[PDB]
């Protein structure tokens, strides 16, 4: 039979979008870092003379868009083992 | 996606290790029970979440017909070699590669759900390719999993 063998993960995330939440998250956060990665290289290469203040909020903005990203793709990551889980348990009845 | 009729009637018992009152349909209340008697703890919405993904019609459970469907798309296993030495890894002292028999012995009378010492004799004889007290646990594991 199956022995040692464990339901295979998909190689990438590509879940549990359905969720709504977390696919207003995506939406939301992905839209963030296009706006705060134009708006720092705007500010550190496209103007004069570099604003400080400027570019620290933005970069504020930035990480915190970016691991908003993170924080979506793990929890996919989760929810995927999850089912993973569900779908193993299921399989020891083939056995 | 195929199944055969043989995996469908096995799918029907394993439809009631979650269908746990027996009322033909699995809800988020019996998946926190299933999950959590497995070690997990899910969050209301991270079952709210897998429900969602296999409830076709929208009605707020699991039928039979939903769970099946979604089983076909999951037949693919893989072999869990790596992450069995990673779970010997855990008691790799030294980071050595190596566990003596002794610990061996100490680890799985004392940790988890416990073998008796006659059963940790037979994994130790087995265990102990090399009969130097020592389990090369790389090499027991790909022995296991071959
Ligand atoms: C056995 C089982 C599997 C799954 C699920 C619920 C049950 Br029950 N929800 C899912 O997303 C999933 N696999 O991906
Ligand atoms: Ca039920
Ligand atoms: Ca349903």
């Amino acid at each position: 039979g199956r022995k040692l063998e464990l339901t295979k993960a998909e190689k990438h995330v590509h879940a549990f979008m359905m969720d709504t939440q977390l696919t207003k998250r995506v939406k939301n956060a992905a839209a963030n870092v296009l706006r705060e990665t134009w708006l720092i290289y705007k500010n550190t290469k496209l103007v004069k003379k570099i604003d400080h203040a400027k570019v620290r909020k933005h970069q504020r903005k930035f990480l915190q868009a970016i691991h908003q990203l993170r924080s979506v793709k793990m929890e996919q990551r989760k929810l995927n083992d999850q089912a993973n889980t569900l779908v193993d348990l299921a399989k020891t009845q083939l056995e | 996606a195929a199944l055969t009729e043989e995996q469908i009637a096995e799918f029907k018992e394993a439809f009631s290790l979650f269908d746990k009152d027996g009322d033909g349909t699995i809800t988020t209340k019996e998946l926190g029970t299933v999950m959590r008697s497995l070690g997990q703890n899910p969050t209301e919405a991270e079952l709210q979440d897998m429900i969602n993904e296999v409830d076709a019609d929208g009605n707020g459970t699991i039928d039979f017909p939903e769970f099946l469907t979604m089983m076909a798309r999951k037949m693919k296993d893989t072999d869990s070699e790596e992450e069995i030495r990673e779970a010997f890894r855990v008691f790799d002292k030294d980071g050595n590669g190596y566990i003596s028999a002794a610990e061996l012995r100490h680890v799985m009378t004392n940790l988890g759900e416990k073998l008796t010492d006659e059963e940790v004799d037979e994994m130790i004889r087995e265990a102990d390719i090399d009969g130097d007290g020592q389990v090369n646990y790389e090499e027991f594991v790909q022995m296991m999993t071959a």
